């Protein structure tokens, strides 16, 4: 979620990622802990002996056996937790994720009734107001002429400055905002 | 009748007298006080029918309609002043002034007694309308869909004059009560059968009949909310209150040439509530869906029952009041967006909660929830289509189904979800709308606790 | 009670004495008196203001009744005045009917829920008035449209009475 | 005769009174869930004043309050028929909400809408009173859509959950078939006995009610979630705790089986409807232990629990055997509510973790909720004398001893041996072997909030069965000269299936993964049903609405033939006639062919 | 692989000003700026029963006995069970018992 996926998933990630989805589903069909302990050191035991293969065709032949190997015996309802994606508590807050900005629509009252939070508000939209411009001309500097591009985002490079296109990640609102 | 008309007519004077600081207040406290006015036609104490005059007279049929059409025009008046704000004086009081216009042609069309200036009336509504949809709408394709509209009512209405003034040449008078009265049965020739064909159509066309329902689509998309609101709300029940009337002269042989009408209805209703569950646009998914409510209607008055004659009458004014709720609610979210796109603002529910609620009381209006007169005329209209034939509930059935789904479809895709966060340009809320809200859904609730008044002529 | 039992019959109540064969208090007996002593008492004070209030300014209204007009059977076709009132008379009799419908409807169901699990029984004349009432309504204004008028009525009669002087031919 | 009314019109008053406080304007001055709370528990007091009364003297009562419309011969107004089965419905429906309202006070905390919450669950039980005291079928039809439409609210709580919403939604969808067929019904009646009341309805009893039954039998399956319509409700537990307890677990999805349990009288005397009520009931209930089997989140289990029981309920409805079903729907309502209680304390503990792969050692950990858990299993599975015996086994006796389909009856056997089997996979799963939550200790039900409703519904899930069933007016006149094997068949069968169920659990204990097989995986998947139709059904509907209606018709046939058809021909006459060259040789030459044209139109025409 | 320098330096860099931004969520002590118990038995059942019900009961009683009682097949009963040996208070007879009970097995 934090870092953006690359063009490419190379052998490595790939093998990995199939590790973990395995164990995950080994651990949905063991449910008791020992079970599971025991399996999944035999699965580790089976990628440990398949691991130093050096001509690497057959260590993709070896990889799309053991993926068609998993789709077969994967477990029909795999645990999910429940902040994860199709989990019974994903975007289960998103009707309370209200944006920062109908504070600019609130009335004058309900602004009075928090005057230091705005006043802290305020100090933020003058923060962002001067470091817009500031981000812009780095990420104009920043940017290849031709070439390849990835959705990676440069720091602050230099003292007193902030990182491009901070406000929509430092201003998100909060896993649990209630 | 003339206590209602007269105050209507002045109101142009004062809309032109008035200051531009308080036009738009002058005219709406004196259009919401002619709808009081109006309100005195209910006063329906006996068997008998109001002539007020030997050219105006009121019904239990005329009535719903007059009364909605004075309460429409304040309602109007505050849909349609705020994107005139950047506008001219003078062409904000000629806007008034075509609502005002608009206003008085229905209720005179309306309280007509006769078939010919039912006719003038007609066309006299058709002009302002299509001035309105030419010079206020928004995007290019409104000259297009002027020009549908208008021919599309020409080409059918030219054939209904050559038919009033034949059946005046026959009878003498083309007054409402004496064709009533002296009423002769038709021999079933193909004169007769062209007779009918020539009075129905215009009225077919109007309502909209499928497969020459493309007019309105077009029409009320680019159509300003003040002329979607009067369109969706009027014109298609006038269409229908012509059928009403027209068709009390063309027994026997409605009886079986009404038959490919109702299948182009029922079918057409189907097609219409599919093009709703796969429509990218919020106000052609509301033209549709007033599409497949009137091939309702149109069924019902094909069929010619008493218990469909009243599902009629309650579906036109249901259809009417939920219709213009559903076109001000699609235009309050234009005015914030600037774009018609169905999925562009999806979790409205958190920024506008006073707004989803009337987003939800107005779909569950659309779906006909019980004991709303939605309700009332659907189940009355498919109680008399299933008694005119069983196989019908089949038809009636799938519309239903998908007339849910369509409706809540909206309700999911414009209020819940996550909130498209980029819009930065919601303004909370317009008291002035949400009065405009208001208006449309209390109605409603009244007709809901009181349904006699719109049962109709039947019963 | 406005309504009287000419028009809607109701058999006298037969309901048997208490006998409690347990020495358990009932509580629907304590929870009735307490009821009557704390809510009907105090209300029927009010309903008894407001009824001498009304004795104190009392007024009257009466029960509109029309002569009868001639029938359509004897208006000239094309005769518009006339016929006006013939049609205004029918119509004023189609809503009676209605209303005699109505009042007939309620008499049988006050019929089933009074007799309950013998209804299929103690029911039968009440069933059989609704059935004749429901067939002279059928032989008079079933099948006559959306516009209903003395004359499709008329030519209805006629017609049925066709058929039945042709059924009686033989 | 008015302390009776006065009751029914005061519950239902004491009811719309926090609908008013809510719109009133004084909700942030009190405190509404405990108001809410109070006035549930005090409609549940007034509702057991005519619970007393018919049950002495058993009086059977209608009461027209108000007259809404007359529209020629029917006459449309506001009456309720107070039955048995209102009352006791009515008083088993407000005390389970009380319980339901205490708990959503304690559970729903921390949530900045509880009010609406609350106030959601309010409406919902006005309109579920409303359905089930209903006199005329339009009042039942208002009931029933504003059942369905709280139903889609309460489910799509957390609207910003796309896969709430998904779930509301297909509870519409499926709901609305229902609807299709409570509207040919109703029109039926409509059309052939000039009314909606129950007593004209009763006058129908003696004639063919074959499409009315059928349209009946349509809207029940829809309702109450049988084979064909069922996966609307374990899709619907994507709501809240107590939303998924009071809702689908209780109240509403009993409806369709009070709905069929109202019309008895005209289906006792169609064959044909009771023997495919009793096929379709025990092909749900059959197939609805299956999936139950194999399930992993607690929520899903006790819901396809749920579908079970409201199979068996329809095949009681198969026999005719009304009241028994009725009875079964007011312990199961018991049952279900304590049951759902306790699976959303577990949940709450264990912070908000649903599947029960995660849980464990919740005996010593939790030991009220335990406790009351294993009441509800044993209650739910019909051990004696408790909620359970009282209902379950008449049903199952009657099952054994009545004549009937030979396979539902043996399904129907395997379906409460699969009901005893799924209640042990929860007893194992959950409250016992060892943790396998994450370590960190957050349980505490120590709350009153808490323990006050699971204490009430626990005396209710062991005496309530007793209670009532000896203060039932005795009807339908059950068997009791049967073999040992036809007696303790329930018993016998829920035994055996505890037995098997710890031996099958026992085994998942042994270390050994051993392959799955296409039972399993039928089992876990639903039977298929939801993935397989809820594809193939939403595709071809919305393909053939894009593909076929809006863009081969709208957008290009019907303007192809109309409207740019007359353009196309009027643009090609008017060039066609204003192609001219300007030079008035040929118009005269033209001229020239006029004159001659109109002599020898003179000419032929004399 | 792990970060790059990158990526590592602009997420500290997020994650402080995330900080700062999550601390200045807080609330200061005086915010928001907002502009007879007796027993539960004694007095906080007493004023609810005698306000939320009684007079509901007041109104609904005088609702169905003078509005109700007063049309004619409202409140409609049906007829109470009449077992043999009982009294009609109405109409003031005593039915006549059933007969002699042949069986007395059980
Ligand atoms: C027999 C029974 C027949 C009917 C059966 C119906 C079954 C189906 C029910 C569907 C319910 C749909 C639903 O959930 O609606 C939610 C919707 C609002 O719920 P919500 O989601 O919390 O919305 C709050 C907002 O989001 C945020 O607002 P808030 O949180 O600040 O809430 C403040 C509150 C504040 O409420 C108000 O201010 C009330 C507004 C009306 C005041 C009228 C004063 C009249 C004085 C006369 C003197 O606002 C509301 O509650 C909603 C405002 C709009 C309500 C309009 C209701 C109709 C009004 C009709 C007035 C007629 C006047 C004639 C003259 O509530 C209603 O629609 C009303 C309750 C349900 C219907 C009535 C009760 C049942 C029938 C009783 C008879
Ligand atoms: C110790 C204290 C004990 C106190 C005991 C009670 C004392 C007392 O107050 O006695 C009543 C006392 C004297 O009683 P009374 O003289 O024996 O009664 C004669 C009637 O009031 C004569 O009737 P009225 O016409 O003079 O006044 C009643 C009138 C009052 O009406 C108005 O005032 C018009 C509205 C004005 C709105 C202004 C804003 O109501 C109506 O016309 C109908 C109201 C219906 C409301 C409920 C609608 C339900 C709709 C359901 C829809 C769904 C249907 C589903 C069907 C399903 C099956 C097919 O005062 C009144 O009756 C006045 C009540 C005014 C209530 C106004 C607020 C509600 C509207
Ligand atoms: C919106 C739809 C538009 C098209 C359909 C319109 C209706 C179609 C059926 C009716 C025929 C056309 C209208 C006739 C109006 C008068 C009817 C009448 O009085 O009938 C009785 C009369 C007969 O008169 P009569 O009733 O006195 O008959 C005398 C009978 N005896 C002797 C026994 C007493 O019918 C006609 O005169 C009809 C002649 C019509 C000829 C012209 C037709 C032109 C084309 C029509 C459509 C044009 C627009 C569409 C173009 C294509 C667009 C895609
Ligand atoms: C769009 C769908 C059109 C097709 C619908 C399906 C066929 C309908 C056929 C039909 O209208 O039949 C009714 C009637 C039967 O004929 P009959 O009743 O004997 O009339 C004697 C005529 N001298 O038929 C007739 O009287 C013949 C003329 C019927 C014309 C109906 C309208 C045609 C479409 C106009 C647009
Ligand atoms: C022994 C005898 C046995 C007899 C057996 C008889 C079986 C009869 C079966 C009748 C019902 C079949 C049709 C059911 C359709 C249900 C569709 C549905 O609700 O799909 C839900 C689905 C998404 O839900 P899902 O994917 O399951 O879960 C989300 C998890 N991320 O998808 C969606 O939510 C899509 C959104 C809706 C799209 C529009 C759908 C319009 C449907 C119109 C149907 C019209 C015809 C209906 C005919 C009914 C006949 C009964
Ligand atoms: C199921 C029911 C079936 C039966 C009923 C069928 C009939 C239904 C009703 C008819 C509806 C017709 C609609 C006509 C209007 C639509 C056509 C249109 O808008 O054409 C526009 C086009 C000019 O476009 P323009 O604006 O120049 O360019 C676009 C951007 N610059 O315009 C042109 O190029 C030329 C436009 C010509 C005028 C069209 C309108 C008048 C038509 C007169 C018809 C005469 C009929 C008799 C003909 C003689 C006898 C055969
Ligand atoms: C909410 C739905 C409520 C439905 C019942 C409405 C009761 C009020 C009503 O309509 O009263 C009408 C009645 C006059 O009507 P009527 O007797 O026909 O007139 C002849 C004499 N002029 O007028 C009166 O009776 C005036 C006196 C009214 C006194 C208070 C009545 C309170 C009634 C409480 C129970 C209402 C029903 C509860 C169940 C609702 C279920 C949704």
């Amino acid at each position: 979620a934090f870092c953006a996926p690359p063009a490419y998933l190379t052998h490595q990630q790939k093998v990995l990622r199939l590790y973990k989805r395995a164990l995950r589903h080994l651990e949905s069909w063991c449910i008791h802990r020992d079970k599971y302990r025991y399996f999944a050191c035999l699965m580790r035991a089976r990628f440990e002996e398949h691991k130093n293969e050096k001509d690497m065709m057959r260590a993709t032949q070896l990889l799309r056996e053991a993926e068609e190997e998993f789709w077969q015996n994967q477990h029909p309802q795999p645990y999910i937790f429940p902040d994860s994606p199709g989990g019974t508590s994903f975007e289960r807050y998103e009707c309370y994720k209200v944006p920062e900005w109908c504070l600019d629509y609130w009335h004058p009252s309900e602004k009075a009734m928090y005057p230091d939070y705005f006043s802290k508000r305020e100090q933020w939209k003058k923060l962002r107001m001067e470091s817009w411009d500031r981000e812009v001309k780095q990420l104009q500097e920043e940017t290849s002429p031709d070439g390849i591009m990835t959705e990676a985002l440069p720091p602050a490079r230099r003292e007193g400055d902030l990182p491009p296109l901070w406000w929509h990640i430092v201003t998100r609102p909060r896993e649990r905002p209630t | 009748m003339l206590k209602i008309i007269l105050p209507s007519l002045m109101l142009l004077p004062l809309t032109w007298l008035s200051s531009p600081k308080k036009t738009w207040t002058n005219v709406t406290s004196y259009s919401f006080l002619i709808s009081l006015t109006s309100l005195t036609l209910l006063w329906q104490t006996d068997e008998n029918y109001k002539n007020f005059s030997n050219m105006f007279s009121s019904d239990p049929l005329s009535t719903p309609l007059i009364i909605l059409t004075a309460w429409l025009l304040p309602l109007m008046l505050m849909a349609s002043q705020n994107h005139l704000k950047k506008d001219n004086n003078v062409l904000q009081k000629l806007y008034i002034s075509m609502l005002i216009s608009l206003q008085i042609l229905l209720i005179m069309t309306f309280s007509a007694t006769e078939l010919i200036m039912f006719y003038i009336l007609f066309e006299a509504t058709l002009i302002p309308t299509l001035i309105i949809i030419t010079r206020w709408g928004n995007q290019t394709e409104r000259l297009n869909a002027g020009i549908y509209f208008l021919f599309y009512t020409l080409i059918g209405s030219i054939p209904l004059l050559i038919a009033l003034i034949l059946i005046q040449n026959h009878v003498g008078t083309l007054n409402l009560m004496i064709l009533s009265f002296t009423t002769h049965t038709l021999d079933a020739s193909w004169s007769n059968n062209l007779l009918w064909l020539a009075c129905m159509m215009a009225f077919l066309i109007k309502m909209p009949l499928y497969g020459v329902h493309l007019w309105l689509p077009k029409a009320h998309v680019e159509a300003p909310i003040a002329g979607s609101m009067i369109l969706a709300a009027i014109l298609l029940k006038l269409g229908s209150y012509g059928m009403i009337r027209i068709s009390i002269i063309l027994d026997p042989l409605t009886k079986y040439m009404a038959y490919p009408f109702i299948l182009l209805s029922l079918w057409g209703m189907i097609m219409t509530s599919s093009i709703c569950l796969r429509q990218t646009d919020l106000k052609s998914l509301i033209a549709y869906s007033s599409v497949s409510h009137m091939a309702l209607v149109i069924a019902s008055i094909m069929i010619q029952t008493p218990w469909s004659f009243m599902g009629a009458t309650m579906l036109m004014i249901a259809h009417g009041l939920t219709s213009s709720l559903l076109f001000c609610l699609a235009n309050s979210n234009y005015e914030r967006i600037h774009s018609r796109t169905m999925i562009m603002a999806r979790g409205l529910q958190m920024v506008f909660p006073l707004m989803a609620t009337w987003w939800l009381m107005a779909s569950l209006a659309n779906l006909a929830l019980p004991p709303s007169i939605n309700l009332m005329g659907e189940l009355f209209i498919t109680m008399s289509l299933f008694s005119w034939s069983n196989f019908t509930i089949i038809l009636m059935g799938i519309n239903i189904i998908i007339t849910g789904m369509y409706s809540m479809y909206m309700i999911i895709t414009t209020q819940r979800g996550k909130l498209t966060n980029h819009m930065i340009n919601l303004q909370p809320s317009h008291t002035r709308e949400l009065t405009l809200m208001a208006l449309h859904m209390i109605p409603l609730i009244l007709l809901t606790t009181s349904p006699k008044l719109i049962t109709g002529l039947t019963m | 009670d406005s309504w009287d039992k000419d028009v809607y019959p109701e058999p006298p109540s037969r309901t048997p004495a208490p006998s409690p064969q347990t020495s358990l208090p009932n509580p629907i007996t304590y929870l009735t008196k307490a009821y009557d002593l704390v809510v009907d008492w105090p209300v029927t004070l009010v309903r008894e203001f407001i009824e001498r209030q009304h004795a104190k300014n009392r007024t009257y209204y009466y029960h509109r009744q029309y002569r009868r007009v001639p029938d359509i059977t004897e208006c000239k076709e094309g005769d518009v005045l006339c016929i006006y009132e013939a049609e205004m008379q029918w119509r004023r009799d189609f809503k009676v009917d209605q209303e005699i419908m109505n009042i007939i409807q309620e008499r049988l169901k006050a019929c089933q829920q009074r007799e309950g699990e013998n209804y299929q029984q103690n029911c039968a004349k009440e069933l059989e008035q609704f059935t004749k009432v429901t067939k002279a309504y059928q032989d008079r204004y079933l099948d006559l449209g959306a516009y209903y008028s003395a004359r499709k009525c008329l030519a209805k009669q006629k017609q049925r009475m066709l058929e039945e002087r042709k059924a009686a031919r033989q | 005769m008015n302390i009776f009314t006065t009751s029914i019109l005061l519950i239902f008053i004491l009811l719309l009174s926090p609908i008013l406080i809510s719109m009133s304007n004084l909700i942030k001055h009190i405190n509404f869930p405990l108001y809410t709370t109070t006035s549930i528990k005090f409609s549940f007091i007034i509702s057991l004043l005519p619970l007393l009364m018919f049950f002495h003297n058993n009086m059977e009562y209608m009461i027209t309050t108000w007259h809404w419309v007359t529209m020629n011969s029917m006459e449309l107004k506001m009456s309720f028929k107070t039955d048995f089965f209102s009352i006791l419905f009515t008083s088993v429906a407000l005390f389970v909400t009380w319980s339901i309202m205490q708990f959503s006070s304690w559970y729903m905390h921390s949530d900045p809408n509880i009010n609406r919450f609350i106030k959601y669950l309010t409406l919902f039980l006005i309109t579920m009173l409303i359905l089930t005291s209903a006199n005329n079928m339009f009042q039942l039809f208002i009931g029933w859509e504003g059942v369905g439409i709280m139903s889609f609210l309460l489910i799509g709580w957390w609207y910003g959950r796309t896969d709430a919403n998904t779930a509301a939604l297909q509870a519409i969808l499926y709901n609305r078939i229902g609807d299709i067929g409570f509207i040919l019904a109703m029109v039926w009646f409509s059309l052939n006995m000039n009314s909606w009341e129950l007593q004209q309805i009763m006058f129908s009893n003696n004639n063919d009610n074959l499409i009315p039954l059928m349209g009946l039998l349509i809207a029940a399956t829809g309702k109450s979630a049988q084979f064909g319509l069922h996966p609307w409700l374990p899709s619907a537990m994507e709501g809240p705790t107590p939303v998924s307890a009071l809702l689908h677990s209780s109240t509403m999805v009993v409806a369709g089986i009070f709905l069929l349990v109202r019309f008895h009288p005209l289906t006792t005397n169609n064959n044909f409807i009771l023997t495919t009520m009793l096929c379709l009931g025990a092909l749900t209930t059959l197939f609805t232990a299956i999936c139950a089997l194999t399930q992993n989140d607690i929520k899903k289990i006790i819901a396809f629990s749920t579908s079970s029981q409201l199979g068996l309920m329809m095949v009681t409805l198969g026999m005719n055997q009304p009241h028994l079903a009725f009875l079964h729907i007011c312990t199961h309502a018991f049952f279900k509510a304590m049951l759902f209680m306790c699976s959303g304390s577990i949940i709450h503990s264990l912070a908000d973790e649903q599947d029960i792969r995660k849980m464990g050692n919740i005996t010593k950990i939790m030991p009220f909720t335990s406790s009351c858990l294993v009441i509800g299993s044993l209650a739910l599975t019909g051990m004696p004398f408790l909620t359970g015996f009282y209902s379950k086994d008449l049903i199952i006796e009657a099952i054994n001893t009545c004549n009937t389909n030979a396979w539902a009856l043996l399904i129907t056997l395997i379906a409460t041996s699969m009901t005893a089997m799924y209640s042990m996979r929860i007893i194992y799963f959950v409250t016992m072997t060892k943790p396998r939550f994450p370590p960190l200790i957050s349980i505490n039900e120590n709350d009153p909030d808490l323990m006050n409703p699971i204490k009430r519904l626990a005396f209710g899930s062991i005496f309530a069965g007793f209670v009532i069933s000896y203060n039932i007016p005795p009807t339908s006149i059950p068997v009791l000269t049967m073999p040992w094997f036809l007696k303790t068949t329930a018993l016998i069968i829920s035994v055996l299936g505890f037995l098997i169920a710890l031996e099958l659990n026992n085994l998942t204990m042994k270390l050994s993964m051993n392959k799955a097989n296409p039972y399993s995986s039928f089992s876990t998947l639903l039977g298929f049903f939801p993935s397989i139709i809820h594809r193939i059904t939403p595709m071809k509907s919305l393909n053939l609405s894009l593909k076929t209606s809006l863009t081969l018709l709208d957008l290009i046939w019907l303007e192809k033939t109309i409207p740019k058809s007359t353009s196309t021909l009027h643009t090609n006459m008017t060039t066609l006639t204003t192609n001219q060259k300007g030079l008035i040789k040929l118009y005269f030459m033209s001229f020239l062919i006029n004159i001659i044209l109109i002599i020898i139109l003179y000419s032929i025409n004399l | 692989s792990g970060y790059t320098p990158d990526e590592k330096l602009r997420l500290q860099q997020l994650r402080e000003l995330r900080r700062r931004w999550l601390k200045d969520q807080e609330l200061s002590p005086r915010e928001p700026v907002l502009p007879k118990n007796m027993v539960f038995k004694a007095y906080r059942s007493s004023l609810f029963a005698v306000s939320h019900v009684l007079i509901p009961m007041w109104f609904v009683h005088y609702y169905v006995k003078y509005h109700m009682a007063t049309k004619p097949y409202t409140i409609v009963s049906s007829k109470p069970r009449i077992f043999p040996g009982d009294t009609i208070l109405e109409t003031g007879e005593v039915i006549p018992p059933m007969r002699d009970f042949p069986d007395q097995h059980h």
